[PDB]
């Protein structure tokens, strides 16, 4: 594996640092590394593909080496080189792709393809170098074992979930109390509604709560917390819990009272914020708990008083809400986020080559399904597959 | 300049040496009689200690070859010569553990002299080549179906100095022609032959002693008159009677 | 051009790797490269400016070199160097800017300035080096004809478009049916409304559709698709299509029925998703088609039934919607996105120096206008201009 | 590829400059080039054909060289040569044809055949020369990147389109107003008709407009614009828009009033001509817009007045029209035109050998279908395929 | 001038015969010629522009040569050359364009620009070579003076003219007799009409005649002559000669009787054809005269008899016509035609750079205006300008 990596930074730091004119010296340490490779190769043969609409190409080697004591590289030098690189390019592509679809369960964390199973071989280790590509940097540390980790923008930790829970309801659905929410990606919006505007509630206050359990711990999270859930601030006709009928939601929004956000880790409060809107830091957590209340306004102008009668029908439904967005965070496990193309690369290669559904990943590499049941096997396969996608993107985008 | 190079590695990065040694530093073990490992490894160490210096050696050559080389016009493809050149490991071994803080190089004047020679030589080769070609080609459009073979070749090689013809397999000399008879020709050379041919005819008839053929009519024929010769029997035009080369 | 690049990584990998302390050996391969430059330069003259409020500064060359002596760097070494770099800095700036304004129709791609036209010269080529800066990496590959590529977060592919289409309307605008949308940047929100709540529609279902044609193909796109269009979930007073009057929109939201998103490429469906909300991958497409329906609720509680009478007036307007956001994607053409400063750099330099409108770019480098009519000439000029902005940002931010 | 080219100008400039007599001196620079080839060749084995009904002939090489002897060609010299050329002729044919059928979606712009994939090899490049054949001249410039360009007579830019648009109609189709046209090849004919002869129209003038969007920009176009559309100047019985019935068109022609032709590029007017008939130049455009009007004659002799009553039935239908023909133009993309045989050559070879429909080109290389959806892939394949056809026509017509 | 030419065939026969591969020999005779140039140049400062929107790029010359110390051209050789050509390319463009606008009455047949006035200089003549480009071939022959000449497919000899002549008319325009025609480009269509169907005409035959005087003699013309003028075979409402009213034309077509076409030169009949339709040759003429008659049918079926009454109203108007098209011809003067891009190139460069109207050419290089008053000055300027356009098209299309 680590093998694979090199094969690339080799070419990039190559197809990049080797141009018409450059003084020699800044490549001496480079040329060398390069050649070393060629040697190890030439002689051994390779097999690529064999599944679905995946071509089956064969490969051989025997390419001259490279000059040493020159000075300034003449055009002629380049072309006689680019022609030798373009075989490795078109190669690696066919290599990544081949091991970017195979999956195993017992040991689906390691190499699979007849291409790679031969790379982990010992006579090959003669290449590994310059491991500064964020992903490999993390692959290794995981191998030896330790505080791994990655960087994500608007991470994708919440499987899509859009639903409601009626804590008080009746057939006519004319006096409900409960919550409705949308958990998706890095965002949570939750609203608590009470058709009665806490008219008969103790202290004229109705308590609400929304708990979200992450499938993986997030550390060093920068989070935006804002009052109100715009998504649940408009009139809706919704299906009943049993699907037998539809109810009407006609919200009027009040400020959430006694807002308390807790970021817990294994049941323990790690961070807690009381009514603090704006930017907050949650340093280590696997659960978010949002508690907020609807408090019936003790003083109301006529226009307001008119919305909240002492008796039904309740036509304006008091609603309070919160919006929470994880802008950035670190996770010890790979995840999809709003900036990295890994998930899209893996999903795209599989779709383009009509790769059959396997035993590990959900059909279509569906993110919601994947994160909902993020088993150790799916994570090991995902990491292997994401690391390969990142190696590929150094050369082919 | 096809001048087969070699590892910057070797060059001065030397280490290969350092590795050649480190690999030696862990070969000290059993198997047969004692008068063996004793004698063996002891020798090895003499390479090790000296290694600090052996380094220097690599540097030396590295440079020298890498230097001298430069001044060579004569391209140089790698070939399997037919003759060796004996090298007694004797000397080798000496050079090895026997070099200190010595440091020598090519005297300026020395270098030039080197260039100069290959130069001349080259020039000669190239030049005679042209001299050669030019001739042979002419040789064909002149129908001089005769020498074409050896003749020219002989002179050629001679002027090149270096080899004593004779001992040249007959398959070689001719094969040599076969290759020569397939090249252009120093515009200079060529440009002149074209010139000579165009006037050729004109010279030949324009001479005082000698003219082209005679005709027979067995027909009491009328003699012509031309100012320069008086009453003579010429005729600048043969047409109407077979021609026999 | 490639020339230009070096001139920078030269300075950055310079003004960075050179400080009071470090050993020579950490820059030996560097120092060299540097000097080489100085030489090629000294003796040559350059001139820049002469367009708008842009100065016309003249530059000359004849500078010293650098000690290949010293083992460690003494402060004195730095200062005598920084003073020589600060002429190249203040130079390059004046160089980039000069060729970051001139545009052309025929060969709108190639250089233009009396400064650069002289750089592509042959006697300079002796400089190129370390081309790992994502942008140059791509410039080259394009001069050779190869599958290029870039990376963007919340890309800017949709020209601003906010409008509606009334499929059924009448003078009073009291029983409309149609769609309204907002396409902007990387986001699309579209709502389908039917004032009659499909009372007389076949199967009591009204079909809607929204098609968006990208000006450039996007590949490897990670996309968030969510039901509902919050932007069109509130009461509005809108201008009529002919601008002669205003209509009232009073939405009540229902879940979009039979949602189908198709990502097409040249008329072919490449990806299709049926009612899948959350994160989806669209691997290669030039068109997005969103189809969704409003289905009259077959069962309604009294409160709901009251909103949807059998006869006009229709006072609550049934609305269904979708929201689609392209978080990240790859494009073979340069584009503005939510993270890169290229567009802003180019636009800012032109604005600061009062650069006159030219023949290629729309006034003010207006993004909507640019992407709406993204001609080959605008793209070649944009790429040239974006690549220069990226070279400049390595030294000057 | 470029390889391929040479192989021909080699033979043409050969089978042409080599006959019983001529002086050697007209071929010295030629003979040489030739031989060089032979060498590189013989020793290598080839295979051509397979796909469809195309024979698979195998080819070996090992031909002796020439003579630089005789400086006056003798018949005997020719024959011993022609016999060696006739193997290359009958060869190349079988070579062109083989790569003149294979298409590729992904990277279908480069070589495909087992014959050519081996030609682009490096050890062969030792041949390339005399690239003066208009097409290769352009192939190269495209490889590096630059304003390419070809020359065409009566170009084939308009996909066949013959239709009408009724702007005012009614079931009886006795008082219609609209336009009908024929766009095909390099010509456009459009007529605007108004059964009422603008009797109730503002200023007694009916405005018409016809817009045609080219799939590729044409530059340096010489165009003939004439008033009247002869094609729509005669009585017709036409199918209704819905195909349910037929209407009657009985035209009487009037001069088009306020004729304005605009040649636009990306929405901008590049050329505009007001009522100018005859020869006009459109220097760069991707769209043509023809605007013209029917103005009811303010003064009418009895015979004319009788055709245009104040009330229906309207029996003589006032019609105005325009005819526009692009005689010649330049396009950066290959196109079919009225003089070049490229399209016909490619289409003919495929038809003769019963080549199966592939993934890129429409069935039968149908021009209308091709130009209607002229994707980048179709254009790259078309150019490759057209360039090969042109190489072939240098020897085989 | 002739100078200019070389500068190109130099580059074309250059950028074409110089590529990675070929044997030196192919270019020995070429390389030489090339260098010779460089020498003569280097050191001379050149200025281009200074009018309308035409940049003013200045050019310096200091370029190396081309070693002749090689056999097979190594890639490195090319690039170090292409870089030197691309300065001459981008140069010549700016050179052609500069002298492709200026006009002069007195000496219009001569050079103008500060760029070219310096080229005709003597010290430069050391270049000229390979003058086989149809246009230069003709430029030369014109200065020593002799039988010059060109080739044109569907030439453009007829200025647009569309009109009629009423030989018998009256206010009501109910019994007209005359001709109507369209002369444009290489085509003539003419119809003779007689509302009375020669009822009172001698021998019941009405004679017609159409004469067209060419502004330049055409030789070796291949012409298509067909009976009928389709353009005048349909119903029309036409403006009266004085513009005061409109008349009605309702044609019914009969075969033209006693057709006689005469191609005259200076009043003399050079070619005459009696009723010969199809392809005819007119070898040298400056005038075309078409004579044809309408002969009242001596025998008529009832349906025919009904169209032609003995007394007015005459409702079906007997019409006979001819169509003549010059497919190809040779002219001693340059002309626009349907294949060459010269006119379009000149017109396009002037339009693109907003070149002001000058003293020689009509606004917009209008063809009709130009050919209508084709003065010696306009022709000399046109030829100069067309020859330059042709030199430019060898490199830039």
């Amino acid at each position: 594996m680590d093998v694979l990596y090199s094969l690339s930074k080799t070419l990039k730091d190559a197809r990049d640092k080797i141009v018409e004119g450059t003084l020699y010296s800044n490549v001496s340490d480079l040329i060398q590394q390069f050649n070393q490779m060629i040697i190890t190769m030439n002689g051994n043969e390779f097999q690529t593909g064999g599944i679905g609409n995946l071509p089956i190409r064969n490969w051989n080697f025997d390419f001259g080496l490279l000059g040493t004591t020159l000075l300034n590289l003449d055009a002629n030098y380049v072309e006689t080189a680019r022609n030798t690189i373009d075989y490795f390019v078109d190669f690696v592509d066919n290599v990544c792709m081949d091991e970017m679809v195979r999956e195993s369960q017992r040991n689906g964390i390691a190499p699979q393809s007849d291409s790679l199973r031969k790379l982990s071989g010992l006579k090959f280790k003669r290449i590994n170098f310059d491991n500064s590509s964020e992903y490999i940097e993390n692959w290794n540390l995981q191998n030896r074992r330790q505080r791994t980790g990655f960087t994500f923008h608007k991470p994708n930790i919440f499987p899509y979930s859009a639903s409601f829970t009626l804590n008080r309801s009746q057939p006519a659905h004319d006096n409900l109390m409960g919550t409705m929410w949308l958990n998706a990606g890095s965002e949570i919006q939750v609203a608590g509604f009470d058709y009665s505007c806490a008219i008969n509630a103790p202290a004229n206050t109705q308590q609400f709560e929304h708990i979200v359990q992450l499938r993986r711990v997030l550390t060093t999270a920068t989070i935006t917390l804002l009052p109100d859930a715009e998504r649940f601030s408009f009139p809706r006709v919704i299906n009943s819990a049993d699907g037998a009928t539809t109810w009407y939601f006609n919200p009027v929004i009040l400020r959430p009272n006694n807002v308390e956000v807790e970021f817990l880790l294994n049941g323990q409060i790690i961070n807690t914020y009381q009514a603090r809107f704006g930017t907050i830091i949650a340093r280590n957590f696997d659960t978010i708990r949002l508690s907020f209340q609807l408090m019936r306004p003790p003083n109301m102008t006529p226009a307001v008083a008119a919305l909240f009668p002492n008796a039904q029908p309740f036509e304006h439904h008091a609603t309070v809400g919160l919006t929470l967005r994880i802008e950035s965070a670190v996770c010890e496990s790979v995840l999809a986020d709003a900036s990295e193309t890994m998930l899209a690369n893996v999903t795209s290669v599989r779709q383009e080559y009509a790769i059959p559904v396997g035993p590990v990943f959900p059909p279509g590499m569906n993110w919601t399904d994947l994160i909902t049941n993020y088993s150790p096997s799916r994570e090991d396969n995902l990491q292997r597959v994401f690391t390969v996608a990142s190696i590929r993107s150094m050369l082919v985008k | 300049n096809q001048v087969l190079n070699d590892n910057i590695r070797n060059g001065h990065v030397i280490n290969q040496l350092m590795e050649a040694l480190m690999q030696l530093s862990r070969q000290q073990f059993p198997t047969m009689p004692v008068d063996y490992k004793r004698s063996i490894q002891r020798g090895i160490l003499l390479l090790s200690n000296r290694l600090g210096q052996l380094v220097d050696l690599t540097r030396l050559l590295a440079y020298n070859y890498e230097t001298l080389m430069a001044c060579v016009t004569m391209n140089m493809q790698h070939v399997q010569t037919l003759t060796t050149e004996k090298l007694q490991l004797t000397s080798v071994t000496s050079l090895c553990m026997l070099i200190g803080n010595a440091t020598v190089i090519p005297s300026p004047q020395t270098l030039f002299h080197y260039y100069n020679v290959n130069v001349n030589f080259h020039s000669n080769y190239n030049e005679r080549i042209n001299d050669a070609v030019a001739i042979i080609t002419a040789a064909n459009r002149l129908n001089l179906y005769q020498k074409k073979m050896k003749a020219i070749v002989e002179d050629f090689l001679k002027r090149l100095h270096i080899f004593d013809v004779a001992r040249v397999p007959d398959d070689q000399m001719y094969r040599l022609r076969d290759r020569l008879r397939l090249l252009p020709v120093e515009v200079r050379r060529l440009d002149i032959f074209n010139l000579i041919l165009m006037n050729m005819d004109q010279i030949e008839r324009a001479s005082d002693k000698i003219a082209q053929g005679v005709i027979i009519a067995y027909r009491d024929m009328q003699l012509e008159r031309d100012e320069m010769y008086g009453y003579v029997n010429i005729a600048r035009n043969l047409d109407g009677f077979q021609q026999i080369n």
